[PDB]
RNA sequence: UAGCCCUGAAAAUGGAUGGCGCUGGAGCGUCGGGCCCAUACCCGGCCGUCGCCGGCGUCGAGAGUGGACGGGAGCGGCGGCCCGGAGCCCCGCGGACGCUACGCCGCGACGAGUAGGAGGGCCGCUGCGGUGAGCCUUGAAGCCUAGGGCGCGGGCCCGG
RNA sequence: AGAACUGGCGCUGCGGGAUGAACCGAACGCCGGGUUAAGGCGCCCGAUGCCGACGCUCAUCAGACCCCAGAAAAGGUGUU
């Protein structure tokens, strides 16, 4: 997967052809991030296959629907668990980060892991995503911001450049 | 403004620079006329770029404009009043040229007939005394 | 076998009238079903931490 | 681009005879005439068989003529030949046939015009029946001629009856290993 | 090859139907905009009306 | 599926083709189909006389569609402008070519 | 434990992320929306090739995807005193181009090329048989030419 | 040095890889308008002169894009 773009949270049920020995198959159920619901529905028998015995010959989804936040403006904190691959090993790992929803959080993270563990998208698996509530963060960068009354200035300001003329005879301050 | 010829349609030409053969600057053992080359490691044949064009049929000219002169006729050399008067039926499409042969005094003869015959020919002050 | 019980179903419609369409066709796509998820929820599965 | 073909896409048939007889020159003029025009199936293949080559044309004889017209139905028809009609010496009496062909030779319509038939040029046959009405066209032999006998897989593999060309015939040429299994051996 | 979906009586050739068609999508779309517009004015006049 | 892009067109995508880009043949020659009498001179004797009959056969896809299919020149489509991403690599690894299901219908309005 | 950075890390003409340079990036990773241009793709022109044709109806009188006469019976319609019957053009004597059939026209698709193979040449050189009631001391051939042109080209014509 | 399968080069120009037989796109009649592929968009050099997003990194030998043109084991209370 390329995750381009912000991603997406996907609601992906699917269940394994009704053979002959077995009728109603279980209908499992899981929780695709992607950027697309073609991605998603892709991603869905990525897992499922290493899983349980299915295949997309011998199964179909039955739902790719979108699913996403009951409070978009309400501030989360979500601590995610990783399985990405390294260049020697592969790890499991523990993440937390602060968004106003679930998916853009996910994407907060593949930009992180890309950025200090360069790990590449194909090769790092979500294996849950949850809100967790405070005082039970563990990762000090999220916890400083737990401070009601909360304040800091903006220092050294700069933006705008050649949009403001190329050539002025102005020295422009940084506040 | 002799004798204004049917329709003259704007003359296209997609080339007006007469194809010249390779290494013909650098020798003049070479002539320009246009030879192919034939070797098996040279450019113009294998056809790099900003390099001496060879021909082919794709620069030919349009077929309604084919042999046109610039004043919208199509030439066709005489040599006398006789084979003046085979330019009689198509005097609006077609011109005559007095061949570079006839003597100023016969061609002091066949520039009049083809004023009655109202044909333009396109050397008519040519060897005047 | 079907070019047995293939000439002897082809003189059945024409005692009983029908057009039986008795060359074969490949798999077609699939017909649009209905599941039924009756009594329970859906199963959420999840991908498995890694040891070794 | 488009595709990667190895082309065969100029087909390789005549548009027009490579004679410069005058006379095959206006029967061409007719005939193509009469192809694009009447709306027949038997002017197509007489204008096609006017544009083959000598080899092409084979001759007719009187008797494989005859022969295709004792046939039950030919009873009344007119034979075309886009070629020559000889005479058969094996043949003893003919019938009054009417034929229609380029170039009849000499004992060939004396021999038909003894019996009462009649001889007919392709400008009195469209005349006759422009939509070839009635008409057996017939073919000569095509592959009669001695140079098919030297044409085949090759005279020295197995069964192949291919007929080498040697520059005489008789024994001491090309008689003695690979013809006889004493010799050598035998294909 | 002048174009259908770009003008019309083209598409009248090819088919009689896209103009009927054309005419009742451009009736109803002037009655739901008719109707929202005059809907859009009907909350704001008598709330209008109270102040 | 390295060499193509394929999805599910809808019912503007069909008929987009057939009336900007649709081109039909009767023997060899690739005529403009600007006439109903050429979809029924050829193509009358499956009851599919008409442009709208004919686009009837191939979205909702009926007894007769291989040979209203066949009637059908390849649409000799123009460059997609919107650009494309990597041309090399799936839909799903990021690139383009391959299934895509309904998202090729923004891409035949790029195309077309 | 693993990302970047560093140590490990030494070669002979002066030197190479291509250079200049670059550190709130002009570096690395993960993405976005714009934007740039191939002889590729789409639309149009023109050239050739190939495929499938058309037109001998120059038929301003030709008209025919069905056709006539003349008799046994019925109308709608043309002129009534409800009985009814072919008119061959003419007040205009008229009406473009064409089709070297080896020609002309139409439509569609195509066009890299060594070795090699075919075709076309109204490309060119020398000589012959015919032919232009050809050309010329009122200036031929040849040569020269910041002259004018034609042909995709081979080349050619004209002016001085 | 020698095989297998397929594509190429040789016989082939063009766009990109600074440069180039073979890499990546794409194959070529002569042009006009449109759009793109691979690849890019400080200035050479057409195009980010976007008020682009998020981090990682300071080197007294930084790093910088397929083939492709330079490095390993080991090590660092250097930072993440
Ligand atoms: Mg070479
Ligand atoms: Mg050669
Ligand atoms: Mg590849």
């Amino acid at each position: 997967m390329k995750a381009s773009g912000t991603l997406r949270e996907y609601k992906v049920v699917g269940r394994c052809l009704p053979t002959p020995k077995c009728h109603t198959p279980p209908l499992y159920r899981m929780r695709i991030f992607a950027p697309n619901h073609v991605v998603a529905k892709s991603r869905f028998w990525y897992f499922v296959s290493q899983l349980k015995k299915m295949k997309k010959s011998s199964g179909e989804i039955v739902y790719c629907g979108q699913v996403f936040e009951k409070s978009p403006l309400r501030v989360k904190n979500f601590g995610i668990w990783l399985r990405y691959d390294s260049r020697s090993g592969t790890h499991n790992m523990y993440r937390e980060y602060r968004d106003l929803t679930t998916a853009g959080a996910v994407t907060q993270c593949y930009r992180d892991m890309g950025a200090r563990h360069r790990a590449r998208a194909h090769s790092i698996q979500i294996m849950k995503v949850e809100e967790i509530a405070a005082s039970k963060c563990r990762r000090p960068a999220v916890k400083q911001f737990h401070d009601s009354k909360i304040k800091f200035p903006l220092p050294h300001r700069v933006l705008r450049r050649q949009h403001k003329p190329r050539f002025t005879t102005k020295r422009p301050n940084t506040f | 403004a002799a004798l204004r010829p049917l329709v003259k349609p704007k003359i296209v030409k997609k080339r007006t620079k007469k194809f010249i053969r390779h290494q013909s600057d650098r020798y003049v053992k070479i002539k320009r006329n246009w030879r192919k080359p034939r070797g098996i490691d040279n450019r113009v044949r294998r056809r790099f770029k900003g390099q001496i064009l060879m021909p082919n049929i794709g620069y030919g000219s349009n077929k309604k404009t084919k042999h046109m002169l610039p004043s919208g006729f199509r030439k066709f050399l005489v040599h006398n009043v006789k084979e003046l008067e085979v330019l009689l039926m198509c005097n609006k499409s077609y011109c005559a040229e007095i061949a570079h042969n006839v003597s100023s005094k016969n061609r002091k003869a066949i520039v009049e007939r083809a004023a009655q015959l109202a044909i333009r020919v396109t050397n008519p002050n040519a060897r005047l005394r | 076998k079907r070019v047995k019980e293939n000439d002897q179903k082809k003189k059945e419609a024409k005692e009983k009238g029908t057009w039986v369409q008795l060359k074969r066709q490949p798999a077609p796509p699939r017909e649009a079903h209905f599941v039924r998820t009756n009594g329970k929820e859906p199963e959420l599965l999840e991908p498995i931490p890694y040891e070794f | 681009g488009v595709d990667i073909r190895h082309n065969k896409d100029r087909k390789v048939r005549r548009k027009e005879p490579k004679s410069q007889d005058i006379y095959l020159r206006l029967l061409v003029k007719l005939y193509r005439f009469l192809a694009r025009r009447t709306n027949s199936t038997f002017n197509q293949v007489v204008l096609k068989r006017l544009f083959m080559s000598r080899t092409n044309r084979p001759p007719l004889s009187l008797s494989r003529m005859i022969r295709k017209m004792k046939l039950p139905g030919r009873e009344n028809k007119t034979a075309v030949v886009v070629g020559t009609i000889t005479d058969d010496v094996r043949v003893q009496e003919v019938p009054k046939l009417k034929v229609c062909a380029l170039r009849v030779t000499s004992r060939a319509r004396s021999r038909i015009l003894r019996a009462g038939g009649k001889i007919l040029t392709f400008d009195q046959l469209a005349l006759d029946s422009p939509k070839g009405c009635g008409t057996v066209l017939l073919s000569g032999p095509r592959k009669g001629r001695e140079v098919y006998r030297h044409f085949g897989k090759a005279p020295g593999t197995p069964h192949s009856h291919t007929k080498p060309y040697v520059r005489s015939k008789g024994r001491k040429f090309e008689r003695a290993r690979g013809r006889r299994a004493s010799r050598g051996y035998k294909n | 090859k002048k174009n259908p979906l770009k003008n019309l009586r083209i598409m009248l050739k090819l088919n009689p139907y896209a103009k009927t068609m054309r005419r009742n999508t451009i009736l109803r779309q002037a009655r739901n905009h008719k109707l929202r517009v005059d809907k859009a004015a009907a909350a704001a006049a008598a709330l209008q009306a109270k102040s | 599926e390295p060499y193509i892009a394929w999805g599910y067109p809808n019912l503007k995508s069909v008929n987009e083709l057939i009336y900007k880009r649709g081109y039909g043949k009767i023997n060899k020659k690739r005529i403009a189909l600007t006439d109903n009498a050429l979809i029924a001179r050829s193509l009358g004797k499956y009851g599919i006389i008409c442009m709208e009959d004919l686009i009837h056969e191939i979205y909702t896809v009926g007894k007769r569609f291989k040979e209203a299919n066949n009637f059908l020149w390849p649409f000799k489509l123009s460059s997609p402008r919107g650009g494309m991403k990597k041309k090399t690599t799936h839909f799903v690894e990021g690139g383009d070519a391959g299934n895509r299901e309904d998202q090729i219908n923004r891409l035949i309005r790029r195309m077309n």
